[PDB]
């Protein structure tokens, strides 16, 4: 529960240090950048 | 405009907010416009 | 010119094609030239 709760509320920050909150759509936008897809591709398709 | 990039319009992005985005080229042309203005001003005088 | 960077010329790259590259600064100065032109035209009038 702690690992899963930290993931959805803080992304990878809680592993690197103190758990810094971040909106999940904002977090998923950082993840899209991680795979080489521009973050606007998330926001423009967030519902899908 | 250098820190950011543009895609689409405001209707699609859930949670978008309103704030000005600085175009650094604008004042670099505005002072150019004022330089142009004063050149014209002086040119009327003689 | 913002989407692309430049290196060398058209003789070395195998498979290079011909296509225009938009420079967004050009029209931003072109309408500045038209603004300038009408200023001069109006200055001839009086
Ligand atoms: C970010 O900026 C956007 C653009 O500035 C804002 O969109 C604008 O939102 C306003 C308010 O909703 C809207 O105003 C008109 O909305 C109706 C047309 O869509 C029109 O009928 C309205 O006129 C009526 O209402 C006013 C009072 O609200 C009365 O005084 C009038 O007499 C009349 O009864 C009003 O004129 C703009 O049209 C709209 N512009 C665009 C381009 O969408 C965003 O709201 C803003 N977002 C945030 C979070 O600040
Ligand atoms: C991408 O664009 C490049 C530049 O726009 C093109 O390069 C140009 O290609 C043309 C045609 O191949 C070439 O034209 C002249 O080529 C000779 C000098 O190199 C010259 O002798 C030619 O004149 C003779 O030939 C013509 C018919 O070809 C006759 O009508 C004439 O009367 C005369 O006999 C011709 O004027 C350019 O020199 C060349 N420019 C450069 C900078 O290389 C690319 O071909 C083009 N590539 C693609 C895939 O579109
Ligand atoms: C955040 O949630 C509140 C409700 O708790 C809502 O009123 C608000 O519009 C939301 N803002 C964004 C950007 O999603
Ligand atoms: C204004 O015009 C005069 C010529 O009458 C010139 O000597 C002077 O340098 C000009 N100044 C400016 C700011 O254009
Ligand atoms: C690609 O192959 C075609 C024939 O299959 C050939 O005509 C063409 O020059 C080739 N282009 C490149 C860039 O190798
Ligand atoms: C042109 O000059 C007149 C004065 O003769 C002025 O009233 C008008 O605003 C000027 N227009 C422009 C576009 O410069």
């Amino acid at each position: 529960s702690a690992l899963l709760a930290g993931t959805i509320t803080s992304g990878w920050t809680f592993g690197a240090g103190a758990a810094l909150q971040i909106p999940f759509a904002m977090q998923m936008a950082y993840r899209f950048n991680g795979i080489g897809v521009t973050q606007n591709v998330l926001y423009e398709n967030q519902k899908l | 405009t250098d820190n950011t990039f543009v895609s689409g319009n405001c209707d699609v992005v859930i949670g978008i907010v309103n704030n000005t985005v600085y175009d650094p080229l604008q004042p670099e042309l505005d002072s150019f416009k004022e330089e142009l203005d004063k050149y014209f001003k002086n040119h009327t005088s003689p």
